[PDB]
């Protein structure tokens, strides 16, 4: 019961009513490649970088959001799916401003990889490039939004996971900037945690600005002890000596969350 | 030309060196830019493969023409970034010259 | 084959000539059988459409009655509502300010008469603040009507309750769509949702919605009135009724005619309207939806009519049916290319493709009008089109292909010539 | 893309079901690679005798042994996959 | 947001001491197994190396996010 | 056309509580 | 002392290995040098910045200089514009 | 008048 | 899109709706459905800017205020449309519809004879702060082509020297005759009444049975 029957290029895996398209296919074990998803946010839709292609469709369709069909098999790796991809991985990095060596995000980076896996090997956009303007959003997150894909996951978290609804998106066109209207810095705890969630490099951590870059650091895990929550978390440490505390996920205590102090 | 370090700390000159020769930490400069702190090619470990110079995005390290370098004690051979910038400014008319004439090729 | 009588015409108040006011709409008799028509039951007002199978009269074209259809479904707990968009920011589309400003009542009885059809607690509609003016016009005709108790609870002498209401637009494009007619409705920024919760399902407030172009609220008390079949005849097949169509630009006499539906291209300029300024060979071009439609050349246009089927078959779409009429004397590389800086000052930029993808294509086509670009450019950007056309959120990236696709599919000889143009006097 | 030959595919297939129908013993997962290779796989037990039928046979002549190998699978219960490469 | 190193499981050394170097001030290190990190296939294979091995083991059972019911429409309901 | 001494750049990274030098 | 600053105390060992020998320090310290380099004036709102030369330079970067209130600066030469 | 539509609002409001 | 405190444009501006308008808020307020205070900040805000044209941003959070909901929500809302004006506006603030339809016929022709007569620039305001030009889009209205909507005076179909007739209506005196100034009535054809020269049929008129 409520196991509506979908095929995942085949798997014909079974799943209950109400789940994505996109988390259709993790259970079959396939990633759509995804921004503006993020599992403990509300799905938005604002990147489209997840189209896929049920069978016999006209269109393609976007994965987060879909609720999968009775009998609809995903197609994940179709020749069309993949134009899906290719092309949309083209816009996003066409009005990208290009300091990946300044881009301290920069193996940690959710654009370069699918740009390097799904993405296209070279670009078309000889046209120019746009700029936005760093505004001060507090003395934590060093915000170099020109970095900005509009994937509105900190507008989500600022108002789901935290209670901040302060971040929001200004303007309509190509210069929509998910900035403060007035700069008033984003002060609250659970702050941090915007940098962990912004895919891009656009807003990072300040104290964390250039002390290191992300294959060099050696990561242990281990407990929280700032609080009692006992949140988990991922202590990276390069060459002996501490450089970032960011979050691990544990269900139960701190689900992929920890406190500004604890970082 | 200005009088700024080309080196950005990017770290893969770091990352590719077959090596593990150069040494990199970082930490923001003052300006706010984005400077090394400490750069350390170690000589004696570097085998010459020139990928650094490939590698560098702003072309910072380069390989220098000069071959003659070869020194009394083990510890002048590694080198700090006061030595490599030392280096960089006393052959740097050449260096641009040879930079000159590969770059189309690269 | 057009050419519509007056008398079956649908707004006789048309170029107003009658009072607009209740006054002028008795003797138009417009709220003649609105009691009864209520009376039989809202089965028999969505058999009505469903025998007239009138389409979509907003771009989109669907069977109307389907769509209305839709939320006649038992309701959950839920207030049902009716949103009727006065919007149209689409080029050509003065199609609308017409009824709006010219015959308000129409839309009003449209309102009750739809309302009944989908059980709508009440209707809100949404004029494009653009129109100040014209929002006087209504709200003085549905202060009218209630006052006469037409509208409002046991409204018409009727067991049905219906209250309307009048949105202020702000000067957007987008907030036309019908996922972000709503949003505005319901006061957050204009930025269209998903389909996968269909408006019906999740609505205005999280109550079951729907939304009609306010050309077909208006008719549908008439086609009641009239009959499914005798509306049914005028159209073509699938084609049916007659939809106002507006010629604007290189024509003698511009003008909104509600004339027949499956009129032939050349006809409508020809015969109605004024012939296209200069004569009917000095024609580039014909836009026949509006902006988002693609245009098509001289030679396939008088061959086609205007009709959606006929026009699908010609790859372009009937639309808002706003013909758009370019003379030999024009710049298309240059025309289109203000549709393309239409729509990068107008898309919400809420999707990936839309944002950056429409302002690519703008400063391509900046390029193509100097002729800066070179020729290999022109099939770059067919490739940016088709990227935007199927990966949009909401139909605007769709509409914002189609004009690029048009100018590469017929006119590619002359933009390679301005190509040429400026690689000649470097 | 590389210039892949089917034609040898096929053939070194061929000789892959040869050799497992031959020894059916000591002989199992025989495939040939997407690279126009051959890989027979072997019981421990049978080192001996199906590398004598391919030193030794008319119609399968592996004179010269190219390289003995132990890649090391740490997982693998069977830690070590000794790999005999022939020509 | 990749879930690709979070599929094999990894056995991994103890760390220890970390000196920095007078003349250099490079990290030294003193311990040969810190850099090896041995990766195994299923829980049951890499608690093998270990007790052949004879090296002590405290196995770390894999958690992965649970199941998480998302719909586009939900949040639009104004109720909640 | 017409001796080195190599050395740690980078300071200090943990600095030590020093004693109050106030006697109690 | 030098660009960084390392300097060894009077206390501290680890400052014989330069007895009777010489430190590598430098003079044209860059730290200054840029502050030293005039301020790139412009007319456009967004100015590009190839570190001059293109390939020869840095990865182009396009800065935002729209507001009198900041000179931008390229993260890679540490140039600052003047709207 | 730059407030009569919403003027006829409350008018319709009543 | 970001508000950097000016003393003109900053809160020290006290904003507050006039007892009237006030009333005018909550007439809003119940034409949209119960508990749903959040609907109402676009016309909310649509009065803040009756009420001036600055609109500064202490105006918006009154407005956020009134209408109980996230301050940023209204800086939204004020942000995506272009209804709402952020910055001072010119007491006539003409708009000009240069979309494809208006510049085929002649939109860009009217640009040009008003830059002239306001002697400025398209985009500012005149010195005079008399009026202000804009490079508007579509403002519906396309049969008639030549365009200018002067805060809904929405004149069509203008010639050159119209607008300058209007424009200097607009300087010396008011109110100029808003409208179409051209022989034809609302939207129609040159010619005449195609579409119906007919009378119109009355009540009931061939009322199809059941
Ligand atoms: C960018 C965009 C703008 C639109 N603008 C309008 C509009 O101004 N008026 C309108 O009736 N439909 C408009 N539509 C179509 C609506 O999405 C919707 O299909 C239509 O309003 C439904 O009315 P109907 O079903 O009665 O035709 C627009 C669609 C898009 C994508
Ligand atoms: S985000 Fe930083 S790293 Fe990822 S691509 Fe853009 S710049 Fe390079
Ligand atoms: S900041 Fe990071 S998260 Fe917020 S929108 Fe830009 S990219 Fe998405
Ligand atoms: S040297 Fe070139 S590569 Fe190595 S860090 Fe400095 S800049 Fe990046
Ligand atoms: S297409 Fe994407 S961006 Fe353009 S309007 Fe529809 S949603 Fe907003
Ligand atoms: S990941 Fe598919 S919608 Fe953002
Ligand atoms: S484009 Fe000027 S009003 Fe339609
Ligand atoms: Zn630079």
């Amino acid at each position: 019961s409520n196991l509506i029957e979908v095929f995942v290029d085949g798997q014909s895996v079974m799943v209950e009513p109400g789940t994505t398209v996109l988390q259709a296919c993790e259970k079959v074990g396939m990633q759509i490649p995804r921004f503006c998803y993020h599992e403990r946010l509300s799905v938005a839709g604002n990147c489209r970088m997840c189209l896929v292609e049920i069978e016999k469709a006209p269109k393609v369709v976007a994965a987060c959001a879909m609720p999968v069909m009775k009998g609809w098999n995903i197609l994940t790796n179709s020749e069309k799916s993949k134009k899906a991809r290719e092309g949309v991985m083209e816009f996003l990095l066409a009005n990208h401003p290009l300091d990946c060596p300044i881009c301290d995000q920069g193996g940690e980076c959710d654009l370069q990889d699918q740009s390097m896996m799904f993405g296209s090997d070279r670009s078309r956009f000889l046209e120019g490039k746009r700029a936005v303007e760093d505004k001060n959003i507090g003395p934590l997150v060093k915000t170099i939004m020109t970095r900005c894909i509009q994937c509105t996951r900190c507008i989500r978290f600022a108002s789901e996971i935290a209670g901040v609804d302060d971040l929001g998106t200004t303007g309509r066109g190509n210069d929509m900037q998910v900035g403060t209207y007035i700069e008033k810095m984003f002060m609250s705890e659970l702050s941090g945690n915007v940098i962990d969630i912004c895919p891009v490099g656009a807003l990072t951590s300040k104290p964390y600005a250039f002390t290191a870059r992300p294959w060099e650091t050696r990561k242990t895990e281990s407990i929280d002890v700032m609080d009692a929550v006992g949140s988990n978390i991922v202590v990276s440490t390069r060459t002996g000596e501490v450089m970032r505390i960011l979050p691990r996920m544990h269900e139960d205590i701190n689900e992929e969350w920890i406190s500004d102090k604890t970082r | 030309p200005s009088g700024e370090e080309r080196c950005i700390a990017c770290k893969l000159c770091e990352a590719i060196c077959p090596a593990q020769a150069i040494t990199i930490e970082a930490e923001p400069r003052a300006d706010g830019s984005r400077r090394t702190t400490r750069y350390d090619i170690d000589m004696t470990k570097c085998i010459y493969c020139g990928f650094c110079q490939e590698a560098c995005p702003v072309d910072a390290i380069v390989e220098g023409p000069n071959f003659e370098f070869s020194t009394e004690t083990h510890e002048e051979l590694l080198y700090n970034k006061e030595k490599l910038l030392n280096n960089g400014d006393k052959w740097e008319a050449e260096i641009a010259a040879n930079i000159q004439a590969d770059y189309l090729y690269r | 084959f057009g050419s519509l009588k007056d008398e079956d015409r649908i707004f006789t108040n048309l170029y107003g000539r009658h009072d607009w006011r209740l006054k002028g709409a008795l003797r138009r008799g417009d709220w003649y059988k609105t009691k009864e028509i209520l009376l039989k039951g809202p089965d028999w007002i969505l058999g009505e459409m469903k025998t007239s199978g009138l389409r979509g009269r907003g771009g989109a074209g669907f069977p109307t009655g389907l769509k209305w259809s839709f939320m006649n479904k038992p309701s959950d707990g839920r207030p049902k509502y009716l949103v009727v968009n006065a919007d149209e920011g689409e080029p050509g589309t003065c199609k609308d300010r017409e009824i709006m400003r010219h015959d308000p009542h129409k839309l009003v009885e449209g309102c009750l008469v739809g309302g009944r059809a989908m059980g709508a607690r009440a209707a809100y509609i949404y004029i494009r603040g653009e129109f100040y003016n014209e929002a006087s016009n209504l709200q003085v005709a549905i202060r009218e009507a209630y006052e006469a108790g037409l509208i409002g609870k046991n409204a018409c002498g009727s067991d049905y309750d219906f209250d309307v209401f009048v949105v202020r637009g702000a000067g957007a494009y987008i907030c036309g769509e019908e996922t972000a007619l709503i949003e505005s409705i319901e006061g957050k920024q204009g930025k269209p949702r998903l389909k996968p919760p269909f408006p019906a399902d999740v609505g205005v407030f999280g109550c079951p919605t729907t939304v009609a172009n306010v050309e077909t609220v208006a008719v549908s008390p008439t086609i009641c009135r009239r009959g499914g079949t005798w509306f049914a005849g005028f159209g073509r097949e699938r084609n049916s009724g007659t939809k106002l169509f507006n010629i604007s630009g290189h024509v003698n006499h511009p003008c909104t005619v509600e004339e027949e539906m499956s009129v032939p291209l050349k006809e409508l300029i020809e015969k109605h309207a004024g012939g296209v300024t200069g004569g009917w060979d000095n024609l580039l071009a014909v836009i026949p939806g509006g902006s988002s439609t693609p245009l098509i050349p001289k030679s396939v246009c008088e061959t086609v009519l205007m009709d959606f089927d006929a026009l699908v078959q010609a790859q372009t779409g009937l639309g808002t049916a706003a013909v758009i009429v370019m003379d030999r004397s024009t710049d298309i590389v240059k025309a289109i290319a203000r549709l393309i800086e239409f729509y990068k000052h107008e898309s919400c930029g809420q999707c990936t493709p839309c944002r950056e993808g429409v302002d690519w294509m703008n400063k391509v086509m900046a390029r193509f009008v100097k002729g800066d670009a070179r020729p290999a450019e022109i099939d770059s950007l067919w490739e940016i089109s088709k990227q935007i056309e199927g990966h949009t959120i909401c139909a605007l990236g769709d509409g914002a292909a189609w004009p690029v696709q048009g100018l590469i599919r017929h006119f590619r000889p002359e933009l390679e010539d301005r190509m040429q143009r400026f690689a000649q006097q470097h | 893309v590389r210039p892949r030959s089917d034609v040898t595919h096929k053939q070194l297939s061929a000789f892959g079901e040869y050799v497992a129908e031959i020894l059916p013993k000591y002989v199992q997962q025989v495939q040939v690679s997407c690279l126009d290779e051959l890989e027979i796989c072997i019981h421990p037990d049978g080192v001996i005798p199906t590398l004598t039928f391919l030193r030794d046979h008319t119609n399968a002549q592996f004179k010269s042994l190219a390289d003995l190998t132990a890649v090391d699978v740490p997982t693998r219960q069977n830690r070590f996959e000794i790999v005999y490469n022939l020509l | 947001s990749g879930v690709n190193n979070t599929k094999k499981w990894k056995m991994e050394f103890d760390t220890r001491e970390r000196w920095e170097n007078p003349l250099m001030g490079w990290a030294s290190t003193a311990d040969p197994l810190s850099n090896m990190v041995l990766t195994f296939s299923a829980k049951e294979d890499a608690i093998a190396f270990a007790e052949k091995n004879g090296w002590s083991y405290d196995v770390e059972e894999k958690k992965v996010p649970k199941p998480k019911s998302k719909s586009y429409g939900a949040n639009f309901s104004w109720n909640k | 056309p017409t001796q080195y001494v190599p050395y740690s750049t980078t300071r200090k990274k943990i600095h030590e509580w020093v004693p109050p030098s106030t006697p109690y | 002392i030098t660009h960084t600053g390392q300097v060894y105390d009077e206390k501290d060992y680890r400052r014989v290995r330069f007895v009777d020998r010489q430190k590598e320090v430098n003079e044209n310290f860059a730290i200054d040098l840029i502050a030293q380099q005039p301020v790139n004036e412009v007319e456009h709102r967004i100015i590009a910045c190839d570190g001059g030369g293109g390939a020869l330079g840095h990865p182009k970067v396009y800065i935002n200089l729209d507001k009198e209130t900041k000179t931008g600066t390229c993260g890679y030469c540490g140039l600052q514009f003047k709207q | 008048n730059t407030y009569t539509f919403l003027d006829l609002n409350l008018d319709l409001s009543k | 899109f970001v508000h950097r405190d000016t003393p003109e444009n900053n809160p020290d501006t006290p904003f507050d709706f006039t007892p009237e308008n006030y009333k005018r808020i909550e007439a809003i307020v119940k034409n949209y459905p119960e508990g749903h205070q959040a609907a109402a900040v676009l016309p909310v805000l649509d009065l803040a800017q009756r009420q001036n044209g600055w609109l500064p941003i202490s105006a918006m959070n009154k407005v956020a205020e009134v209408l109980q909901v996230p301050p940023m929500r209204v800086y939204e809302v004020a942000t995506f449309y272009t209804m709402y004006n952020r910055k001072p506006v010119g007491k006539y603030h003409i708009q000009v519809c240069t979309t494809t339809p208006c510049m085929l016929r002649d939109s860009d022709s009217i640009l040009e004879t008003l830059q002239r007569k306001l002697g400025i620039k398209v985009g500012e305001t005149t010195p005079d702060k008399l009026f202000t030009l804009i490079e508007v889009e579509c403002l519906g209205a396309c049969v008639n082509a030549p365009m200018v909507q002067i805060n809904d005076n929405y004149y069509e179909d203008l010639t050159p020297k119209d607008i300058e007739e209007i424009i200097d209506e607009l300087k010396a005196g008011k109110v100029p005759k808003p409208g179409p100034r051209s022989g034809r009535f609302c939207c129609e054809p040159a010619g005449g009444l195609t579409s119906l020269t007919e009378p119109p049929k009355g009540p009931g008129f061939g009322v199809q049975a059941g």
